[PDB]
């Protein structure tokens, strides 16, 4: 088993690290070629306006979509949300059925960790660090809310795709990795 | 259905140190108007900097550089929706708690605006927004984050076009990182002494084998090759601010930026976004 | 057939081979290139602005624009070099992705690193680099430089400095050939060069790459002398488009590299080839 | 004994000196015209074949030399030599061999290569055959015997007193096809 | 049977290989050899006078008499080394035929060559030199070294200097360790030692031949410093011999280095040792 | 899996636990006696035996390395280990080994030489043999197997679970000779 982590720009590392953690073995991928060499890919943290730029400059986009929909797990965080996205109150890959608001809680200062309860990964709350993250004001049907936030949807599931709009690789809280390759 | 609502930690240090990891492999850009702004965000920078002048103009003009009028700052914070960055006279308190209130991003404590405080920096802590400094080499940098700092910049000549400070310094940090991942307790301590860097911060850089915070390099960086360097340096992104409006074509430029930090171990894709990207500012040597 | 191996040493210090006894020269336009093929130059260098106008404008110099260098690379058959700034790693993987034929980690651009040079071992093409005496020759060569040229002043129109150095070199080889294993690892010592290469110095009786004479060069006189001197060749950059008429100053240099130890066409190439450049002094 | 004589105006003289030597035989660098009536035979080294024709020309040797071959002079030309003696070119030259060539066939210096080559003429070891920025012999004539080969094209030819080669056999240490020429004076 | 081969590099570096863990003691006499023996010297060298004796007297000091050295190689079966003057080949050549078993081509003789050492590639019997650093230890095995000795200051009884030296150059040869090519070159040429050495250091993660400390060992304690500090072994002169009881002294020794990491053997033989010289400072 | 250890009071150490390494086996320095029943397998290493005999004794570990042996611990022992392991020498010794030795039997230093032996047991291509001041077998015991020598001389030989040489296989790159060790245990 083989997990991607998207590398054109963002916190490729800290994502590389944690599944390193789990033993399983990564490969981040920049060019086209590398999306079908891999079982799970990762999109992190970053800019989604950067990742959406480098990706359709090197024509990645169009195949990193037919590769989702074609049942490709993936996990995204905060970045990787606003880029699947179908709706954005900016283009995106347009893959999951949910519609985003950016910098929802305002600038850099506003940006916030609280532990959050997330019932599919145990009954320890998990650290949920929100960094001028966005906020999900729409899911679909068969979009699925593994956690919530004060009446806002900060981990969803639909099918293969697992989206949340914290930062766990941020820290040293494995469990919603883990739930990912249970996914593969 | 409410869910989850227990309390909450603003400013705390994971999340400072964190925001900043975020930025890892980007190009930050010196944006003058609102204009300048859009064609960066365009490009794919991950960040802008509001200037009311870019570093090549400071140098030219002269007289006391100061922190950008709120106006320009607003101006540029309304224009895009990445991070926007503003940066502030070295010492200068009040400045900062100014764009602390503002709402910028990230504060940068930078040299190249006169400086207000001869000895002494700002105490960074006492901030809920992070700060970037510039260092020219670990013991400075390790100092700089000792009173604060979320993010270094391994810092050159700003606004000459020439990377060689940049460069010297780059692979000066990383020297020293190098060896201090090596030395014994004993000579973490002499070492501590030697660079003037405190003991703590080198104990952790010798488990960790580079910086606690992310480093960035700066100053000089006027073509995609010289941003693929950085990268071959050891940097984790570049700030780019005369370089690319400094040019003929910004925009064509820009995004030539942003793909060099990207693919900078891609010798076909460094020289496809090097077949055409305009006249290079001249440059000052 | 059978398996096959590029981008060797026995290939790169082979290449260089070739170019002896003949005038590499700087060229900024297509036109350039053409008249410089023509002349029977062995190989053209690509420059936005050739060394004499590098230093009266100023500035930072890099990299030549890939627009520029391809431009040239069509409109000649024999090899194209380009030059990179010292320590650019990133320009010359460029350029080797470009396809140039040897790579110029010059002393004319504005250096990119302050302390090292690129590490040449790591490409499949070749590098030639610049030595003032035997110490940097051969210390660049062990960064993997397939060629050395001993400069002078770039753009002076003066061979003083270039004279300097290549009997400097020509010097010390001489001495090092009759030097003694234990006097060898001395002098290493003292002119900080690597002891086996300075070795190998002693036994082939000369550098062990190439040696061409750069920096100055601005007659067929100059050329020939360079020659006199030891040299395998010269680089002649602003004293070929500097002076009146290009194509005739070209044509002579070529035929005083190659006739230097003939007066009857020294004279001959010399009854007429314009007006050399002014030069600075 | 004999005296070999290695064309001059340009290119690695110093390595086929060195092998002709090492042979044993006496050698002359051959700058003027009048020397090229002072020799056996005649090498034409690698280097410029543009900058070899011009220089020739330039100082009255070209004819000359022509006409020397033409009566029969034993000539060995490695890559450049070859481009220099061909009649067909797909730029001046001598055109005394029946053969046509394609120069930069291979590409660019970074496409040079070295290889192993079987010249059975010259023994059962193959040869250590170094291309750089090689030409290539896309057609051979009616007297124009092949000698070797490598990936379907003829590396190393042999018409009348001529041989002629796309290598550089000087760069290696193999005096084995410099033997061969001798044998043919 | 077949072929065989005398005084190859292997031979050379390998005896030397032998010795790791080892001391190495400096003897006067006949007696003093045997003691060295029967306390587990791994090997003895024959002197005229020991170190702090050489410091005391003054005047020039040369190699041993061919008695003094026939004398203590009859009375042993391991292995005997000799010193000799800095440069002097003579006093070699002559070591050599007399079948030493290793010549100490050391500085606490008057040196006889003032800028070079001897070309010891010529001789079939190994040879140990000193060195302050890796920049010396370096050049010395370049001129044919099979051993290195860190140096201190001898006959002190202090090793503050050993100390010192055999700290630099592990510090040194880790420094390396995690050098590139192009700044190997450059480092080479930073501390005076040949490149192609220096790479291999690079490679091995230490020298490329046994290192021993040596110079002012003069109790147990100091011996496993040494060894703490990175040495494969010590060479011990007057601290042995210049104390009260040297044959209890000398066992202690050679079981401080093979014990040096473990506190209660090192305390055991630390309890009684009588009195260490009194040592210059 | 199976772990070696190499005697370490002095010697060659590091030369022998690198080829172990090489070999994939884990290894254990023995320094102390309680270490000794801590292996599989014990290399007796190069350097010089009278300061192994000496260290074995005052740390008390001589007699139970005896015991240990003949109890049929394997092992393997390179020129000073022979001669400590020796039953006759012509000097203390653990005295197990059933053979007569003679120390220094070429020479000083200067006589020490490398020469091709052949040792069937481990392949057809012959073994690199270093002689270092090595020691000769005079005389080889009842059961002592002699799988091979040079020029009259037993250099290679095995008794039980032991196994000895007179030169230094681990100063060369051939692990064969201690494959042929671990295949013992």
């Amino acid at each position: 088993m083989k997990i991607g982590v998207l590398g054109v720009q963002g916190d490729v590392r800290e994502h590389v690290e944690a599944l390193h953690k789990l033993g399983v073995e990564t490969l981040i991928v920049k060019l086209p070629e590398q999306l079908d060499m891999v079982d799970g890919l990762i999109l992190p943290g970053g800019e989604s306006t950067t990742m959406i730029r480098i990706l359709k400059e090197m024509d990645m986009d169009e195949k990193l979509v037919e590769r989702i929909n074609n049942g490709l797990p993936v996990f995204a965080t905060c970045a990787g949300v606003i880029l699947l996205a179908k709706r954005i109150k900016q283009e995106k890959l347009g893959v999951l059925d949910i519609t985003v608001e950016r910098n929802a809680y305002g600038r850099q200062v506003e940006s916030f960790e609280t532990f959050v309860e997330i019932p599919a990964v145990g009954k320890d709350p998990f650290r949920a660090i929100f960094i001028r993250a966005p906020r999900i004001v729409e899911t679909g049907k068969n979009v699925e809310i593994l956690a919530t936030y004060d009446y806002d949807p900060v981990l969803v599931k639909e099918g293969n795709i697992l989206a949340c709009t914290f930062h766990p690789e941020l820290t040293d809280d494995l469990r919603l990795h883990r739930y990912f390759l249970e996914m593969v | 259905p409410r869910g989850s609502h227990m309390e909450i930690k603003k400013g705390t240090w994971i999340i400072k140190k964190g925001f900043a990891e975020m930025f890892k492999g980007g190009v930050i850009m010196d944006v003058t108007s609102a204009e300048q702004a859009k064609i960066a965000e365009e490009a794919g920078a991950v960040a802008v900097m509001a200037l009311e002048r870019v570093p090549a103009d400071i140098r030219k003009e002269g007289g006391v550089a100061r922190m950008a009028s709120i106006a320009k700052i607003r101006e540029i914070m309304e224009a895009v929706s990445i991070p926007v960055m503003a940066k502030v006279r070295i010492g200068h308190i009040a400045e900062a708690k100014i764009l602390e209130e503002l709402g910028v991003d990230f504060i940068d404590e930078s040299e190249v605006l006169t400086p207000a405080d001869d000895r002494f920096h700002i105490n960074k802590h006492e901030f809920k927004v992070p700060f970037v400094c510039g260092a020219r080499d670990l013991g400075e940098a390790l100092r700089r984050i000792a009173e604060g700092a979320a993010m270094i910049r391994t810092k050159g000549e700003a606004g000459t076009g020439n990377v060689v400070e940049a460069v010297k310094h780059m692979r000066r940090v990383m020297e020293q990182i190098k060896q201090v991942t090596k030395m014994e307790d004993e000579e973490l301590v002499a070492y501590g002494k030697e660079i003037g860097a405190p003991v703590e911060l080198l104990r952790e850089v010798k488990r960790l084998g580079r910086l606690p915070v992310v480093n960035f390099a700066a100053g000089g960086v006027a073509t995609p090759a010289d941003a693929a360097l950085m990268m071959m340096l050891g940097a984790d992104g570049v700030f780019v601010g005369s370089g690319i409006f400094k040019s003929k074509d910004p925009r064509k430029m820009a995004k030539a930026m942003v793909l060099a930090v990207t693919y900078w171990d891609n010798p076909r894709i460094l020289l496809k976004i090097s077949e055409d990207i305009g006249e290079p500012m001249r440059g000052l040597d």
